């Protein structure tokens, strides 16, 4: 469903991390399979080569939390007009307070010790629902 | 520039924003609309220092990079009891419990 | 402007702008009143709830770099339980 | 203008002055001349907020009308023992006695 | 410049400019770069150390001089310290 | 010794109170006697009529604490050039720390309980010798 | 042109031209670019500035001069203000 | 000093009240004594008959507030060249703010209730020193 | 013939003069010289009606006989906070007390 | 408005004053300063009615004209024995003797 | 401010502001502690005495109309003797 | 000593009773002698004619208890400014607790039964020492 097109038409892009987190770039290959690419430290940028019609999304490298690129979920390289590269602005979403609390707790509690916290059973299942790219791709595919 | 502020008196806390160029008196006018007390009967404080009505918020050290939406600055409030102003009293919030073992 | 009052379990009274509070559909329903009492959310948690209202209203729909919402570890569990009940 | 400051770490209190145009890094350089610790091993705080090396003291909310000679502003100090910075700990000052009845 | 340390009765260590400290001839005598003051708590020496800054700043000044602030709860102990330090 | 001279030569003066104290203006007559004049609240100004060679000093109206006028103790109106009045800038002196503490204690303890304070006998005599204009006048004469 | 700021007791800020303000030697003395009047409220200081403009306009004028209008409710405070400023 | 010359030379004058106030023309007599003449309602004017060298001054009729004539304090009829009458323009002086404030209060407080006003006692002596013709004549002398 | 005006914003009041032939833009330039804010960031009002930069003051109803030196006409001023213009706010002057009895 | 109060528990009677605008919690803070027990362990009563922390003393029916210096109002106090709050017990005062005959 | 305790014959403990108690010269001597026992004054008298302390401090040197201090007949004789001993 | 001065200069006065007691006005003659005048019920007022320099005091009509007028013991009619009369505010003094207790006992016990009460002889002598004006007048004369 969600796939890169093998156009073979190159396109230069600036990957620009405007977030306090280390960013994992994820490219959706021709089979639709997510492939991780080199990470970008917070506040850094890199000039990369890709192609027109390719699909990319971006996550936190340590937790796989979803991130925004140009205020949307998916980024598709276009044609470089006048040699100017396409600029990809990776930023933090405005998370819900619930997701933000889950992130902080996941970073503080080992996965084995989730069911030992004094919370409702529902939040233990929420803590185990760690963000993962493959699952969300199927949600959009449906 | 927008500055984000907590106006605190006793167990009362007003969350509001204003401009870095706005003055102490206009901020008192905001307190008046909420707590129904005229600017005449209000004294605003940054820590223990009394703030002058004419000074701007930037001048009193309330800046967009220290008065943040996710971490606002605290401005104390003191009302006038009959003829004398009360002392500045801000009840602290509740203190949180100890970190659980699985979180330590 | 329009302001609403949120009272914590320990008696602290938090006055926020109504538009900021309408962020939580939970709070919006609980208001349609100018006052809401929370008998289980202490002031060290409810204060951060109001900060989230301000942070959300301010940085939603922004190209400018949004900063992280800061949560101290000591309050992470109690804010989580509060956020699950309010679903915000 | 000039701002007057107390740099606080544990039971150490430094009295000094600077400019609103001075940056946090230059303030760390004066601490280096006094406490003999390099700026890389220093972290400066306004209340709980970390101060960034490049920002000016005025920007971080230290202004001449709040950082006064007769009532300076407090800046927290935290050192690195090797690779880890300690938490901020500012030892409180002594507590005054209660007032004589002839004075109340 | 040169800096001197003034240590209070409860162990607080105050780092002040040397020129500011010699305002008090008492301190000057105790130096001729560290001094211990028994009898003087930190809540009193703090204000002393601030008085020095205030004096150096507003002494011989055309700009409007502000009140020097002394809280009532500490007025008596600062008085004796000022009596002993002759400042 | 310290007295005004009857010049019968008018001179207009601005009394400008740049202090947080209520100011008492005191004119020393031709016999040297201090005469109190109307008080001035803090931050206020007044245009008054005086004469060349007249002597004026300024005190706290409630406590007779010494105040400065144009950064000295005494003020003498001079020539109004082009009709412009002479400016008298009344400000706080930089009190010694001992005198300022005495001021706070005097304002808090009634004179009857001075000998009840836990102090050295020298400090009790210091609290009772509260500022007095005649005393300061003879001190300046000597 | 150069402007001066006149601040009343209730915080109102009145910006007038320096040339108009030099009408009062009192103000000129208070300048040697802002003056604060902690005794004159805004309903008084406003007509004071109105008086400044009226005087500069009608001094040395043959054209018919109109009355300076003063409402009774403020007549007493402006009188007290005018006595101290002698304008 | 200030008196009028008995020159016996007729001289016609236009007394024009360019003021909001009712005007009192005051002629100084040969003895130097002020003699008041018929009032002039605001905005009116009359061709009158006087003589060369005679001295006139003009005041508010109700209050004796001093008024300017031809930009100054005193008027003296001059020579009628070619039958033109001499014109006298009675205008409002630029009162100081204090005198105008004294005027408004005087017009509002009865002279006995000055001492009941919440004002410094010097102002009480000012409110009573209301304008006076013989007072101004001694001043010039 | 000259018109005499009060340009009022919040607790700020500017006393200035112009000619009936002057435009609203030129007046905004006077303000810029006083408050140091450019005309594109200013909005001027006669009562509640916005004044167009190109129109002359005579056209907008400011005449030499209603805008008098001893009783000037009021022109509202509104600034642009970042990207949005603020509302027109004019703080009233203080209110005089009740007339003393001896003056009634 | 000043209100004058007797806060009673068992054989303990505290005489104090407060404001009609002051809250029940601030009264608990006053009891805390005297008897050294925190508000969490305090319960205040008007007759048998439990008083809520946020309401003012005037709201709870303590007015400057019923809580008088020469005849104050009684506020009951009940402390918390670790996990259970005690019942309200105000011990009565002694009873006067019979009026002598010469006074009848 | 500071508070003192006055104990009656029956065990009742009355906590009053120290300045209020210092009105009575007799109590002044018994303090120079923070507590006093009165082995002859019952509670129904010492409470009315404590009200009188409040009444004296509040209305002394006041232009506002002074109200009557009320004394019930049944306690008049015991209050009289107490007032004689306390010199108030 | 304490006497009214025969000035013959009239002065109108408001006798205002802000007390719960019936007030007896007493004028001190030019000879120093107390003269009783008509009484005033609680909360009532009367416009009277006196003279500058005259001396007045006020007592309870039933018990001769001392009362205050303008927060002092004696009232002297002064000059009527602008014709406005002078205001005499008759109020309760803050009695000592002992004197107030004596008042209640005197009001409940006949004087004949004073020596029958179970008290110290000192309190009996105090109950018999009922307020008296001449006494008080000689006390103020000593002052
Ligand atoms: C190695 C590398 C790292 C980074 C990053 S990311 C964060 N830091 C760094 C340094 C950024 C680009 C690259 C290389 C130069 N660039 C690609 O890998 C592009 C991107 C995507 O568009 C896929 N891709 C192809 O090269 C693909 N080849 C083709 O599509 C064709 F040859 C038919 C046209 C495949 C993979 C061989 C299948
Ligand atoms: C009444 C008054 C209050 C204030 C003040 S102060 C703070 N707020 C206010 C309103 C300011 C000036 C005054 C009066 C108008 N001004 C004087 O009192 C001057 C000042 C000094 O210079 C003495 N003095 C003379 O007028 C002296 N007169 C003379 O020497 C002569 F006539 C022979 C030359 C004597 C005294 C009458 C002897
Ligand atoms: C009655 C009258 C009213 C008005 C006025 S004013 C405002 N509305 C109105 C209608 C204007 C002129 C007059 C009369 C016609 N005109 C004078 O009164 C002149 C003016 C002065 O100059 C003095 N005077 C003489 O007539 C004097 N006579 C002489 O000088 C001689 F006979 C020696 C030459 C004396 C007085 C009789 C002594
Ligand atoms: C009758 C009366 C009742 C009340 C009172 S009181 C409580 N309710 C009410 C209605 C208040 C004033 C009055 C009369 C009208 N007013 C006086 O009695 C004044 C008061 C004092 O000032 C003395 N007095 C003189 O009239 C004295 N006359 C003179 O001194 C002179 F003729 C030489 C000047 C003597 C006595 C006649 C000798």
């Amino acid at each position: 469903v969600l796939r890169s097109v093998n156009s073979r038409e190159p396109s230069q892009v600036i990957f620009c991390n405007r977030s306090p987190r280390v960013v994992l770039p994820v490219w959706l290959n021709f089979d639709g399979e997510p492939q991780p690419y080199p990470t970008l430290p917070p506040g850094t940028g890199r000039r990369i080569h890709s192609y027109r019609g390719h699909l990319w999304l971006f996550r936190d490298a340590g937790t796989h939390d979803g991130l925004l690129v140009n205020q949307t979920e998916l980024f598709v390289p276009s044609l470089n007009v006048d040699g100017q590269p396409i600029f990809a602005n990776i930023t933090l979403p405005v998370y819900t307070l619930k997701e933000r609390c889950l992130q902080v707790v996941r970073s503080l509690v080992k996965p084995e010790n989730y069911r030992r916290l004094d919370i409702v059973r529902s939040l233990y299942e929420d803590l185990e629902d760690h963000p993962n790219v493959q699952k969300d791709l199927e949600r959009l595919t449906q | 520039m927008d500055v984000f502020l907590m106006i605190r008196r006793h167990k009362t806390t007003i969350f509001t924003d204003a401009k870095e160029s706005s003055t102490v008196f206009e901020l008192k006018r905001i307190v008046e609309g909420i707590l129904k007390r005229p600017p005449d009967e209000q004294r605003l404080y940054k820590d223990d220092q009394l703030l002058d009505d004419g000074k701007t918020l930037g001048e009193c050290g309330f800046t967009s990079q220290t008065a943040r939406p996710q971490a606002p600055a605290t401005v104390g409030l003191a009302f006038r009891a009959d003829d004398t102003f009360e002392a500045l009293c801000i009840e602290p919030f509740s203190s949180p419990p100890e970190l659980p073992d699985v979180m330590k | 402007m329009m302001y609403v009052k949120l009272i914590s379990s320990d008696g602290h009274e938090f006055i926020v702008k109504r538009e900021h509070a309408l962020t939580s559909g939970t709070i919006k329903a609980m208001l349609s009143t100018n006052e809401v009492n929370f008998r289980e959310i202490p002031s060290h948690v409810l204060s951060k709830v109001c900060m989230y209202f301000t942070y959300k209203v301010r940085y939603t729909n922004s190209s400018t770099e949004i900063p992280e919402f800061p949560i101290a570890p000591e309050i992470a569990l109690e804010l989580l339980m509060a956020a699950n009940f309010l679903d915000c």
